[PDB]
């Protein structure tokens, strides 16, 4: 039973929050995800996510803000940036970029946390493990 | 080596422990890499809770503190009191969620993986903690005066708001007197009051308070700073006659202009007056109107002819300066108001309504002005054509608005059914037997007393007209208006005969108020109006810190509505003058200058603007005003260098926690 | 001529009594912000979404909430009521009734002598009580413990209980024990403060739309009011936000909504006024529905569209362009089918001059807004008058729409008359700067 790696960065002001209002409605799903908590995942670099893809990730999760609703108005774009480049380097350098991804959930959504996380889940379980951990890293 | 964690884990009274095993994660933290203590109890943020914190602080002298507990959002406050309380930073406590995110999600069955991930959790909270620095809580001295832009309504009494807190503040006017549109306003809808009657009191109270300097016909030349300290240069433009305090202070014992009017009786220059809508008369040496704050005759030096005749119409008091220029100010303020206001949108375009081609068609401010007692007539509104008196008024509603295509506004002007309902009220009171046509697309009385406003207008005779005017012809002989549209009530094509055309035009930012706003740093919207900070709960703040908004200069608004975002914007300009400082927040962007390269990418990417390119020790760097910044930390994760320093969450602790996830 | 004491009073925990608090406390003042229920947040903790900009109305209000239960120049009593107001702008002796909340704060607990915490917010209580009863955050469509909270994102989070419906069987004391959080024989408490201003912010509530008999409000089960649909099309309401029939739970493909419903009406009846934001969360409400449910359709039978304000028409145009049909004609009566309940809607289409018989599966009513209940007797409490159209009267409608004629005393919200979001919070910063200048000069002359 080979245990998947996914990591998470979401963003304080409404993925996390989403993420707390989701445990407070009890809603279940697996324990497959651990979050970092920057304060706008426009803290997040891409040296972050390439890190924790040579580490050993299995998959990562980085969760913001809808367009237009950020708490400092412009950093989930900043971040779609990043995040778009950071897909085609996965791709161009033979990693799976469906190993990756990047959500929008607001505070008022913990069910859609739970949807979140059961497909990370199951898109991971179904990929395998990184190839980068096989080859020596 | 150096740092020394205790880690504490609680049991949220079988809310945590009925899901995973405390004292395996209580053990597995008793063998991290930094952990001098690990401890559970039941219910820590209780007084025993930070009882304990506190005694296993001073007991084994801990540098650190992690607390495996509820979200930091609950209870983060708390346990960086807790901290504080036994000598160390606030800043030095880092919380594990472990209740929100991994025992109430994972409650049925999973009872070893939720333990797992409990202690992923704690090895990585522990793993930032190990890394944490002091954050000492520094401000920045706020300067006590304000300035506010505009003099209008929404200026003067944010102005006067400000004062009566006990701030001394500028009123900066561009016009050599302050009143406003609501000066030029003849009755006031829904209840009809006298709009100088209401507004006379405000301006003598604005004219005669200590702690406004009421600079007129002035502007703003430029500004620079930040919330902390607004260094603004103003050009005191020509104005031409002295006031008694400036006679004084030139030398002479001679007051300057008590306002007699003799020089506007000898001078032999006419030219049009720009608050009459330019229908009336005025001397080079003139004045708005006879109710102006300041009555202090300024000198129109672009149409004067230098004849030295308003001199000698003003001897020994010596008022007059016919070969002064503009003055130069440099006013320190600590916050800023902007209440530019407005103008009418030129309906000269969109030619099927006849505004210039057509002599008897007109705008809803010259209409205004001709009605009032105070205007080029007596109060009597008559044709331009041949000045008789009409018998027979449309009222062209929507006149460039909720229009999209590309000439007129695709947004509503909010009052102009108000003030059209007000115009056909006074139409029909004054001129006996007179009828007013609305031609209307959507009535919109929708403040308080204005349905029972239209109700009552309906009542004392008005048409409605349910239709947008097609178009508008003139009848050659005699200058009627022939307005062509459809009752689309009715359904069918009406032509109504009218001796005068009314067009309730839109409104537009004033000119030179892009330029202004641009001056401080403010956005515009997509309408063209300035933005907002928040458009549902910050209606009068802005993206730059220490600037505020008042009055239509945000947005086309009512008289009340006007005054109370004025009265808003000067609370929240007066809050950080009253407290004296500005708490910069806790996590602010410091740059290391001895890694930035001074490429300046990151200057554009900042929505607050704290980031600027500046010189230190001959090298251009970053330089971060920490009164703009907000610790989103876009800086710090783009700079390629890692010269930006977003504390707390810097890029050594983010990748602590992220070398910790694939740890044992 | 007088001396002004150093502390003000905000009456009404809404997002003005809110925002009113949070800019005398930031000036300095020491405030006391008084809540009728044990939650602050107000109407705009009840809506899902905000107009024209269709951001979540929790997610902008949950910080300002947070803030001022953290904020120490604020007290927050909720849960408590206004007995009595004596003296002038000077000196205002208030006298507050607070209510028997039934549970203890850790501060009230520490104070009694116990060192237990009290309440938490775990939850355990509510878990164990055999009453149920209808819940008001949710009004009557969602069920509630007889100890409860409105909803989870509730600023003072104790679990009150109502001892009007409790049998005091005292299962949460042992779902509560260790702490003793729950003391089941408390009562009313009287206390008296000193205040130099006060600034009411009572807000609203909705017109009784059971009488006009012609729109079967509460005679057909299909047929529902603006907030009622508003707490149905929530992720957080009684449903998974799940917009369905309250007749047999299906989904609908077709809801109309009836504007103007009791509003600008002259009847006596109904209110002579425009409740001036009726229009634009219908609008809003037509949007959610198109975006929620596949293929649902829209239908306003709207008079006079009123999108006045800031990117109010660029929503009109919004709306339209999604597919959102509408009729230019007031609803002349409503009649429902026996066999399926859909509703059918008589009106005329006076644009295209036809009568019209609409088929929904879902009738809106945006019904007009009232004056909360016993706003009237705090009003004169604190000695202000009303206004024809029964909201509470400014001192001048031009120069002064915050305060009274009674020195002292300053208004902020709709319970000045109806406004949008955005107009309230000017309003109520207006009203805490109207509050603060005698506070920070410290002395008024009479
Ligand atoms: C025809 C008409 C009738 C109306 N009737 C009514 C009515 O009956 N009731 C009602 O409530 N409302 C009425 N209104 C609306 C009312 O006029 C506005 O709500 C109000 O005037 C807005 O106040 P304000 O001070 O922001 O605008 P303004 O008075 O336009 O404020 C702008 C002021 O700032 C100055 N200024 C502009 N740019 C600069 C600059 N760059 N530097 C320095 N100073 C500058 C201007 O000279 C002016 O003094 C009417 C409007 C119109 C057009
Ligand atoms: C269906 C609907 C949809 C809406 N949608 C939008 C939208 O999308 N966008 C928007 O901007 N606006 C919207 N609005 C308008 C918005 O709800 C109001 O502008 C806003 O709620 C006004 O805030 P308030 O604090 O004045 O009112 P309230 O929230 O009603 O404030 C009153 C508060 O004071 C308390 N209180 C009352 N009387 C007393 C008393 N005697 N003692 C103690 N406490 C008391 C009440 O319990 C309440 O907490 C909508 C309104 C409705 C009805
Ligand atoms: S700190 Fe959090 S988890 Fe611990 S007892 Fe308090 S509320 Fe419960
Ligand atoms: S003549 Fe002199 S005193 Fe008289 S209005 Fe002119 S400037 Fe003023
Ligand atoms: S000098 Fe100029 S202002 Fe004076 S009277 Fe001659 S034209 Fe008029
Ligand atoms: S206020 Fe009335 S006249 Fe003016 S744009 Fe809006 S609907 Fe048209
Ligand atoms: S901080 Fe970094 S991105 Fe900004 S100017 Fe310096 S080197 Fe360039
Ligand atoms: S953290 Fe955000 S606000 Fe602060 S300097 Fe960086 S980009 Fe600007
Ligand atoms: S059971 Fe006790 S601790 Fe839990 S919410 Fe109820 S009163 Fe508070
Ligand atoms: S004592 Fe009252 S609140 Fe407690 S469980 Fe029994 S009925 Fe419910
Ligand atoms: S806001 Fe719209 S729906 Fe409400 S009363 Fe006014 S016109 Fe009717
Ligand atoms: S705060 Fe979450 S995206 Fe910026």
């Amino acid at each position: 039973d080979w245990k998947p790696q996914i990591l998470a960065i979401i963003c304080n002001w409404c993925s996390y929050a989403g993420a707390d209002l989701a445990g407070g409605a009890r809603i279940q799903y697996p324990p497959t995800v651990r979050a970092i908590r920057v304060m706008c995942t426009g803290r997040v670099d891409m040296l972050f996510i390439l890190k924790a893809f040579v580490e050993g990730a299995d998959g990562v999760l980085v969760s913001g803000c809808h367009f237009g609703d950020c708490h400092y108005l412009e950093g989930n774009y900043k971040a779609a940036k990043r995040m778009f480049m950071i897909k085609n380097l996965l791709r161009n350098i033979g990693l799976d970029d469906r190993r990756f991804r990047m959500t929008f959930v607001s505070a008022s959504e913990g069910a859609k946390w739970g949807m979140v996380m059961e497909d990370v889940t199951n898109t991971i379980k179904e990929l395998g493990p990184s190839p980068i951990k096989e080859f020596k890293k | 080596t150096e740092p020394r964690i205790g880690v504490f884990v609680c049991h949220c009274g079988t809310n945590i422990a009925g899901s995973m095993s405390i004292d395996d994660v209580v053990n597995y933290a008793k063998t991290l890499p930094y952990v001098a203590v690990a401890d559970q109890y039941q219910y820590m943020c209780s007084t025993p809770g930070q009882k304990k914190i506190d005694d296993a602080i001073k007991e084994y002298n801990l540098t650190g503190v992690v607390v495996a507990a509820c979200s930091p959002r609950l209870h983060e406050p708390t346990f960086r009191t807790a901290t504080k309380e036994g000598g160390l930073n606030p800043f030095r406590f880092e919380m594990a969620n472990i209740r929100e995110q991994n025992s109430w999600v994972h409650m049925h069955g999973m009872w070893d993986e939720a333990t797992q991930k409990a202690k992923d959790q704690v090895r990585m909270a522990v793993a930032k903690a190990a890394k944490l620095e002091d954050l000492v809580p520094k401000s920045v001295p706020v300067e006590k005066t304000a300035m506010v832009v505009g003099g209008g309504v929404a200026g003067m009494q944010a102005a006067l708001d400000l004062a009566s807190a006990g701030i001394k503040t500028y009123l900066i006017e561009r016009t050599p007197t302050i009143g406003g549109r609501m000066s030029q306003l003849d009755k006031t809808f829904p209840t009809l009051d006298c709009s100088q009657c209401i507004l006379t009191p405000k301006m003598v109270d604005v004219g005669r308070h200590p702690n406004i300097e009421m600079m007129t016909y002035t502007e703003v030349e430029k500004v620079e700073g930040y919330i902390g300290n607004f260094d603004v240069t103003l050009r005191k433009k020509a104005r031409g006659v002295l006031t008694p305090t400036e006679a004084t202070a030139k030398g002479i014992v001679g007051g300057g202009c008590n306002g007699c009017g003799d020089c506007s009786a000898v001078c032999p220059v006419i030219k049009p007056n720009p608050f009459e809508m330019g229908m009336a008369p005025r001397k080079a040496i003139y004045i708005y109107h006879a109710q102006v704050m300041p009555l202090i005759y300024t000198v129109d030096f672009d149409s004067c002819v230098k004849c030295g005749l308003c001199v000698e119409a003003c001897g020994d008091k010596k008022a007059i300066d016919l070969e002064m220029q503009d003055e130069f100010i440099t006013v320190k303020v600590g916050t800023a108001v902007l209440a530019t206001g407005y103008e009418l949108f030129p309906i000269e375009n969109k030619r099927e309504w006849g505004y210039k081609q057509f002599d008897n068609v007109i705008n809803a401010l010259e209409f205004e002005r001709l009605i009032c007692a105070s205007g080029p007539t007596g109060g009597h509104l008559v044709r331009p054509s041949d000045g008789k008196t009409p018998m027979k008024v449309g009222f062209v509603l929507c006149a460039g608005s909720r229009d999209n295509t590309g000439i007129g506004k695709p947004y509503c002007s909010r009052f102009c059914c108000m003030y059209s309902l007000k115009h056909a009220h006074q139409i029909m009171e004054k001129i006996p037997g007179a009828v007013a046509y609305l031609f209307y697309m959507d009535i919109r009385s929708f403040g308080k007393m204005y349905e029972e406003f239209y109700y009552r207008i309906q009542h004392e005779g008005a048409k409605f007209i349910r239709g947008r005017v097609a178009n508008v012809l003139e009848d050659k002989e005699t200058k009627n208006l022939h307005v062509f549209t459809e009752d689309t009530l009715l359904g069918r094509p009406v032509d109504v005969e009218v001796d005068l055309l009314v067009l309730a035009a839109a409104v537009q930012p004033n000119e030179g108020a892009n330029e202004l706003r641009k001056k401080f740093g403010v956005s515009a919207s997509q309408d063209g109006w300035m933005l907002e900070a928040h458009p549902k709960l910050n209606p009068c703040g802005t993206t730059t810190a220490g600037v505020f908004l008042a009055g239509v200069c945000q947005g086309p608004k009512d008289i009340p509505d006007t005054v109370a975002q004025a009265e808003g914007a000067a609370s929240a300009a007066s809050i950080p003058i009253h407290m004296g400082e500005v708490e910069l927040e806790p996590y602010f962007a410091m740059c290391i200058d001895e890694l930035c390269a001074g490429c300046g990418m990151c200057v554009n990417l900042c929505p607050y603007s704290a980031l600027s390119l500046g010189e230190k020790n001959g090298r251009t760097v970053m330089v971060v005003t920490e009164a703009k910044c907000k610790g989103c930390g876009t800086c710090g994760g783009f700079c390629p260098g890692g010269a930006i320093k977003m504390q707390h969450f810097t890029t050594p602790q983010i990748v602590a926690q992220i070398d910790a996830f694939f740890a044992g």
